[PDB]
Formats: C-alpha cells, sequence, structure tokens
RNA sequence: GAGACCGAUAGCGCACAAGUAGAGUGAUCGAAAGAUGAAAAGCACUUUGAAAAGAGGGUUAAAUAGCACGUGAAAUUGUUGA
RNA sequence: UGAGCCCGGGUCGAACGGCCUCUAGUGCAGAUCUUGGUGGUAGUAGCAAAUACUUCAAUGAGAACUUGAAGGACCGAAGUG
RNA sequence: AAACUUUCAACAACGGAUCUCUUGGUUCUGGCAUCGAUGAAGAACGCAGCGAAAUGCGAUAAGUAAUGUGAAUUGCAGAAUUCCGUGAAUCAUCGAAUCUUUGAACG
C-alpha cells in the first residue's frame, strides 16, 4: 500500500521488507541517514558505514555514544556504525534498483524519495 | 535406563508418535481448522 | 525481631516470604500507611 | 404457523441439523425441480439430482447455460455441471460449484428406483387432488 | 520418588510405601471419591471417557429390548 | 523362535538354521532368519519376496 | 448459573504487598494464576447481585 | 477380490473354510510381494481383508444358527445365546411368576368382576 | 420444545483436537485461543534476491479481503506537510 | 446553557432508526480496581572466572567460535581419560 | 537555517476496541425410565494407502452381518456401477456378530 500515496507507480521504483529482525532504533537513524540521497551515494555510504569508514548520525535514539571526527560530517558528534541495518538497507535499494532496471528507468538519476522505517510485532 | 519393559518402551514410541508433525493433506481437507500440533 | 520489608523493588509484588532469611516479616505499603494513621487516630479519640 | 408439538422453528437447531446432516439428507436437500415439459408429463414437481441428469444453469453468473451433471458434490452442497468451469492461474479448469435450487432438470437419468420416486410423488399428487376435487 | 503409576486411573499417584493411589485408592475396591471437590468429580465422572457399552443401551431400550433378525432377512 | 520358523517353513517354504529376535523402539518385532548353506538367498529374494 | 464465577480457588495475597487486596487464583503454571477473580469488576468473575 | 454375503450364505461349511484359507493365503503372499510397489495391491488388501471379515461373519452365523437350533428344546443354553437385555431386567421376575396370583384372590376376582356402568345425566 | 436471557474480557472453566496445554511429589490447580472470500478463483508466468521475500503481472465486486486474512478505535510509532 | 442531537466528506459491507409505553446485568478518572495492549527509562544496566590464541587452505551467499594441515598452550592415570 | 522537543493534519505502522454474526452457554417447561461377573464406569495399547489430535473401531480393528434408501466418497491416488441392480455411500436404521491388556477384576 506504502505511505506515500502521491507517486504515480509507472514512473517509479518501490522495495519492502517486512519482519524483519533488526534493530528498529538503528534501522531508523540509518534510514534518515540515507534519507533524500542519489542512489549510488547511498550504497557507497552503507558499505563504507560497514566498513567504518563512515557512521550515521545518532538524532533521536542516542543514548550515551561515544563521539567520532567522522560525525563532523553531518554537524554532530554522535556517530555509530550500524552494520546490520546497513546491510539490509543495502539490500532493499539493491532489490529498487533491479526493479528499476525492469521498468526502464535511468538508474543515475534516481534519489531516495521515500525511506520509512516502522514498528514489527514484538518478538 | 538401559534396563526397562517392552510395555514402557510401547508407551515411548506412543509418545513420539504423538511427537511427529501434522500432514499437509489434513491441512487441505475442506473444513479443517486444525494448522499446528499442539 | 519482626523485620518489617518495603514492598518495592524486587520485593514489590511477591506472593510470600522474600530473599529476607528471618523467623517473622512484616510487608508494609503507604496504603498501610493511610490504615496505621486511621488507628492512630481511633485509638486518640478512644483515650 | 407451526403446530405440531416435534417440530421447532429454532434458528439454532435448524441450522445446526442443516450443516451437520448426514449423506442421504443432503441428497433430499439438494433435491432439485424439473422442467416444464417434465412436470407435465410426470406430474412432479421436484426431485432429488443425481450424477446422469441434464440440467439448465438458471440463476448466477451463468445465466440461462445447459450441460449434464458431472459429480454431486454432497459435502458443500454443490453440484458440478460439464463444462461450466474456470481456469486457474495455472489454466488448469476447475468445476464451479452450483446449487441444484439454482439448476433445473432438463432430461432426467432414468432407471427403476428413479421410476418408483417419480411413480410415488405422482400417485399422492393425483391421490390429493381428487380428494380435492371431489 | 513417592509415586509411581496406578494402574486403574493412569496417574503418577501410587505411594511407593503405602502402596496406596493418592488419587483412586486404587486397593480399596471403591473409586476414591469426596464431595468437597466437584471438579475432581466431574474429572472422573461417567462421560469422561470412552462409554463402552451404556452408550449402547439406549437404543437397544428404545427398539425395547427386541430379539431376532427382521422376518425375510437372508 | 519356534512360530517364526514354522511359519516361514509352512507358507514360503524355507529352511533356517537359526533365528534372532529384536524389538525395535516403535514396538514391532524384527527377525533375522539365516537360512540352511544349500538354498540362496539372493534367490530366494528375487523369487518369492520380489526384492533386489 | 448460581455456580458462575465460583468455580475457583482463589486467596487474597495480603495487605502489605503492593498489589491490590483482591482473591487471586493459586497455581503458578498458566495464565490464570496470580489473577483477581471472584469480584464484580473482575474478567471471569462472579456478576453483581447474580439474576435469580 | 471382492466376495458377495449372497455367495457365503448359500455355501457350506467346508467351502466357506476353503474360500477363507485360499484368501488368507493369497493375502499373505501379496502383502509380501505388495511391501515393494504397494499401490492398486494395497487397494486390492484392504478388499480381501473385508471379505476375510465377511467369510468370518458368514461362519459364525451359520454355526450360532446351528447351535441355537440344537439348544431350541433344552433348559440351560450358552451365555452367549441367551438374550441380554439389561442386568436387572434378568434379574426380574418373569411374567408367569408376576402374574401368578393367590386362590382367593382369584376366585373374588372370577365371582365379583369390574363391571361396566353408566350413570344417566 | 421454548425465552422481554448472554453474545467471545459476555454466557458453564471450556462456542475451537478444554478438563486440553501447562504447574505441583501428591491431594489438586487450571488457562489463552471464533469470523478471507459467493466461490480458493489461496496469485500462473517474468525479473531481483543465497533465501525469506520484493517488484511487474494475474484472480476477485473488492487484495483499501493474501489463509500475520470481516470491519479495524485509542494508547504508542514512522514519514511527509505547516 | 448543558448532558447531547443532526448533516457533509472518507472507509465499509448487512442490517438499523424516530415516536408512545414496558423492562433492566443501563451511563466511570480514580477503587495500591480486573483483563489486555502500549510507552519513558533505553539501544541504557548489562552479556562473569576457568591464563590463549595464530597462519595457510577447503566448503559456503555469508566463517573469530565449520573443517584439514602447521604452530603456541592445557587436563597430567586422586584426568578436561 | 538544519537537528532535537512539542502541537495539528495526511498516509503508513502497533494493538484488537466498536458494529455485525454464532452448529455455544444459561433458564424454564414437557414425554419416558435404560449401567455392571452375559464383565460396567474408568485407564492403556493397537487399527486408515498416505493421520499427529479429536472421532470411530478392536488382530473380523476410521470396521463385518442384516434392513432401508437409492448412485456415491473426496485433499490426493487407485478401483467402481454396467444404470434396467440383492446395489455406491466417512449414508441411515439396526434385531446378528467380532470385541486386545487392565479395571468390582476373578488361577
Ligand atoms: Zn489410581
Amino acid at each position: 500500500r506504502y505511505a506515500a500515496t502521491e507517486i504515480a507507480p509507472t514512473k517509479s521504483a518501490r522495495a519492502r521488507g517486512s519482519y524483519l529482525r533488526v534493530s528498529f532504533k538503528n534501522t531508523r537513524e540509518t534510514a534518515q541517514a540515507i534519507n533524500g540521497w542519489k542512489l549510488q551515494r547511498a550504497l557507497t555510504f552503507l558499505q563504507n558505514v560497514i566498513d567504518k569508514k563512515e557512521a550515521v548520525p545518532m538524532r533521536r535514539y542516542a543514548g550515551s555514544t561515544g563521539r567520532t571526527a567522522q560525525g563532523k560530517q553531518w554537524g554532530v558528534s554522535r556517530a555509530r556504525w550500524p552494520v546490520k541495518s546497513a546491510q539490509f538497507l543495502i539490500g532493499l535499494l539493491k532489490n529498487a534498483e533491479a526493479n528499476a532496471d525492469a521498468k526502464g528507468l535511468d538508474t543515475g538519476n534516481l534519489i531516495i524519495k521515500h525511506i520509512q522505517v516502522n514498528q514489527a510485532p514484538k518478538q | 535406563p538401559s534396563h526397562k519393559t517392552f510395555r514402557i518402551k510401547q508407551k515411548l514410541a506412543k509418545a513420539q508418535k504423538q511427537n511427529r508433525p501434522i500432514p499437509q493433506w489434513i491441512r487441505l481437507r475442506t473444513g479443517n481448522t486444525i494448522r499446528y500440533n499442539a | 525481631q519482626v523485620k518489617v520489608v518495603k514492598a518495592t523493588g524486587a520485593n514489590r509484588g511477591i506472593k510470600g516470604r522474600p530473599k529476607g532469611v528471618k523467623g517473622r516479616y512484616k510487608m508494609v505499603d503507604g496504603r498501610m500507611k493511610k490504615e496505621m494513621r486511621a488507628l492512630k487516630r481511633l485509638a486518640k479519640k478512644k483515650r | 404457523m407451526k403446530v405440531r408439538p416435534t417440530v421447532s422453528s429454532s434458528r439454532r437447531k435448524a441450522r445446526k441439523a442443516h450443516f451437520s446432516a448426514p449423506s442421504s439428507v443432503r441428497r433430499v436437500i439438494m433435491s432439485a425441480p424439473l422442467s416444464k415439459e417434465l412436470r407435465e408429463k410426470y406430474n412432479v414437481r421436484s426431485i432429488p439430482i443425481r450424477k446422469g441428469d441434464e440440467v439448465q444453469i438458471v440463476r448466477g453468473a451463468h445465466k440461462d447455460k445447459e450441460g449434464k451433471v458431472t459429480s454431486v458434490y454432497r459435502l458443500k452442497y454443490v453440484i458440478h455441471v460439464e463444462r461450466v468451469t474456470r481456469e486457474k492461474a495455472t489454466g488448469q479448469t476447475v468445476p464451479i460449484g452450483i446449487h441444484p435450487s439454482n439448476v433445473v432438470i432438463t432430461k432426467l437419468h432414468l432407471d427403476k428406483d428413479r421410476e418408483n420416486i417419480l411413480a410415488r410423488i405422482k400417485a399422492g399428487r393425483e391421490q390429493v387432488a381428487k380428494a380435492k376435487g371431489k | 520418588k513417592t509415586h509411581g503409576l496406578c494402574r486403574r486411573c493412569g496417574r503418577r499417584s501410587l505411594h511407593n510405601q503405602k502402596k496406596v493411589c493418592a488419587s483412586c485408592g486404587y486397593p480399596a475396591a471403591k473409586t476414591r471419591k469426596y464431595n468437597w471437590s466437584e471438579k475432581a468429580k466431574r474429572r472422573k465422572v461417567t462421560g469422561t471417557g470412552r462409554m463402552r457399552y451404556l452408550s449402547t443401551v439406549p437404543r437397544r431400550f428404545k427398539n425395547g429390548f427386541r430379539t431376532g433378525v427382521p422376518k425375510g432377512a437372508r | 523362535k519356534a512360530q517364526i520358523k514354522q511359519a516361514l517353513k509352512k507358507l514360503y517354504d524355507i529352511d533356517t538354521v537359526k533365528i534372532n529376535t529384536l524389538i525395535r523402539p516403535d514396538g514391532t518385532k524384527k527377525a533375522f532368519a539365516r537360512l540352511t548353506p544349500d538354498v540362496d538367498a539372493l534367490d530366494i529374494a528375487a523369487t518369492k519376496l520380489g526384492l533386489v | 448459573s448460581e455456580k458462575a464465577g465460583h468455580q475457583t480457588s482463589a486467596e487474597s495475597w495480603g495487605t502489605g504487598r503492593a498489589v491490590a487486596r483482591i482473591p487471586r487464583v493459586s497455581g503458578g503454571g498458566t495464565h490464570r494464576a496470580g489473577q483477581g477473580a471472584f469480584g464484580n469488576m473482575c474478567r471471569s468473575g462472579r456478576m453483581f447481585a447474580p439474576t435469580k | 477380490g471382492k466376495v458377495k454375503a449372497g455367495q457365503l450364505w448359500s455355501k457350506n461349511k467346508e467351502e466357506l473354510t476353503k474360500i477363507l484359507g485360499e484368501l488368507k493365503t493369497e493375502l499373505s503372499q501379496l502383502r509380501i510381494q505388495k511391501i515393494s510397489s504397494s499401490g492398486a495391491k494395497l487397494n486390492k488388501i484392504h478388499d480381501l481383508r473385508k471379505s476375510i471379515a465377511r467369510v468370518l461373519t458368514v461362519i459364525n452365523a451359520k454355526q450360532r444358527a446351528q447351535l441355537r437350533l440344537f439348544y431350541k428344546n433344552k433348559k440351560y443354553l450358552p451365555l452367549d445365546l441367551r438374550p441380554k437385555l439389561t442386568r436387572a431386567l434378568r434379574r426380574r421376575l418373569s411374567k408367569e411368576d408376576a402374574s401368578r396370583v393367590l386362590e382367593k384372590t382369584k376366585k373374588r376376582l372370577t365371582h365379583f368382576p369390574q363391571r361396566k356402568y353408566a350413570v344417566k345425566a
């Protein structure tokens, strides 16, 4: 169904994952980190986060996080490397890129127009 | 232990027989409400 | 002798004997604070 | 209005009986009407449906279409009419469950038992018609 | 352990010293039963099992305990 | 063992040197019948047992 | 039914425990254990002034 | 592999035993050859099992009919042939003993039995 | 056979494989749990993915009904807008 | 005036309402109320001791805790047999 | 200015309230009287082509005989039924049987 219903489905690409076993708070923080970016920039950034070359800022769910110079890229002090959330977002972004390839859209001019993380039923 | 009786052995076999899963064709029967073993 | 136990922390909402090893114990609450104040005001009124 | 104390107007009991009826009671329930030509031929209104009957579907999405009964599936109170099928996703055709009250019988599968059933129904109807007339 | 299996009622409740079932009292002919436990009474009352023969009695009563075969049966 | 030997003799005409029995965990009995040297186990299994 | 709400074994935990002074079902191996009973405000309990 | 109840009723004891033996032998052999490629052979085995049950029922029924004819005019019958009814009904007084009445009551009823009468409005 | 009764936190503890799962050495204690759709017609085929699944496509009056299934509140949460 | 009543837009799919009487298991913010669900605390407290691990290669989508070889340690017959 | 905290809205989540339904419960009324040594109630183990529970049955084992009905069962697989017939059926009735180990339980 998707939250952003104002986008026509013939001109965009989409991806979804449900009941994903990963931290909701960290996943939200890294989604906000990659929100509004171009696809290649987001993919490279997520790989760098996995490699601990760049870190995502922790904005809201940031209790007792160490300070790192990498956070200066965001104008913040609390940065962290959510490896698992980064891998999950890489999987969904690659699925969305594959859907764009199938639909015939240009992959070099795609931006992350909408990204959302919600809470799944607790286990 | 190693020392037991054929009756208790048969009871353990029956316990396993209850501790088997459920059949897919049972699941596919019409009017069926059985989903998983309880 | 009788040790008084507050029903807070690990002792809040427990069925019976807490971890306190003793002959006789007594659970207390603020509800019991008000009961105790009522009993003493009745006693003072009687006296 | 009911008079005999044996019968009950209980919705609960009526639905329980309908949905837990055995196969013979289900057959009697899935009785179906006869066509007009058969009506003035046999003096019979309705008869239980069976596998060899030719029926005409006159209710449902299938407007006025004929066919031989393929199977009387007594378990869910439906019958299968030949060539009245829908394709699944895979393209395999599955029969559509149709109800005997929605079908009407055009050609009737004949044997000794059904000839006897028709004779009994006709005998009762004509006896009562004669009694009412004179 | 003070309780093994009882052959009459099937519960792991026969004392191994007293040799008496704490649930039914197996060595005694009667089945243990008390009126202060309606839940136990309704746990082990008639109808909680198989009804081997008492389930078949009522139809024979209905037909009147009649014996024989139908006339003309092969 | 006596009943098993008698059954294999009378029904399927099999002579057995000895029989060893066990009870499987499920509750059925398994019998190993070691036959006489004259007869051939492969031939008997192919003929009377329908086993390859 | 006159037996409705009373087919249970419940006893109040006490006064000094930081829980409501209500009868609670004994046991310890089910959801029903520790839950309130015997009251008109409790789930699966007796109704106020049962109909006669 | 279906045996007919009417044919079994027509047949006598020796033929019934012969058919039972043939069915048992066939069932054993076909089970042995069934354990591999159990199929329509399984259907056939179900058929012979039901047929064996039917033949056994017919043999038992004929034997019981013969025994009842033998004990037709005897005071004590086997407990299997005695009617079941209920334990209380079996313990109950017979119809003759329940209807038996004293001679003086019989005389009183003979000479003063309930009369038929009516009272005018 | 009935009712100016109750309507899934109600009504018997049990509308369901409930005196069941489970707890206790034992006497005993003892739950939670109903609803797709008229009909499974319960998604063929293509593509991404190790897979779970996703995206096209399709069934249906409806998938804003996908067997986490009638309708789908609040508490609480995410995204966007101010 | 008010408790409330009525309409529009969206969702939904099978029953419901006004008026006059009758009837009651009829109106909630509390009861350390009952049942269920959900938050802040919080990605916080925390995930112990048994000295110890390392290189190459293999399987696998993925290898610190899966394997083979090589090292470096240990139980030390009152054993980690 | 962004971020963060908070307010409102749209959509999407969590959760299962409301409305609707009900092969269930509860209460009342009416006809009738029927467990067991001819082995009861209860407990156990077996039995289906593919079944664990529930249900049915007892080595004749999801059953046999008989009577009636009259063309099925159904999730799949395999056989039927000649339909002008002693005859399908997880059918109904039911007068005949089979009825493992125990349990008043009885070498
Ligand atoms: Zn006992």
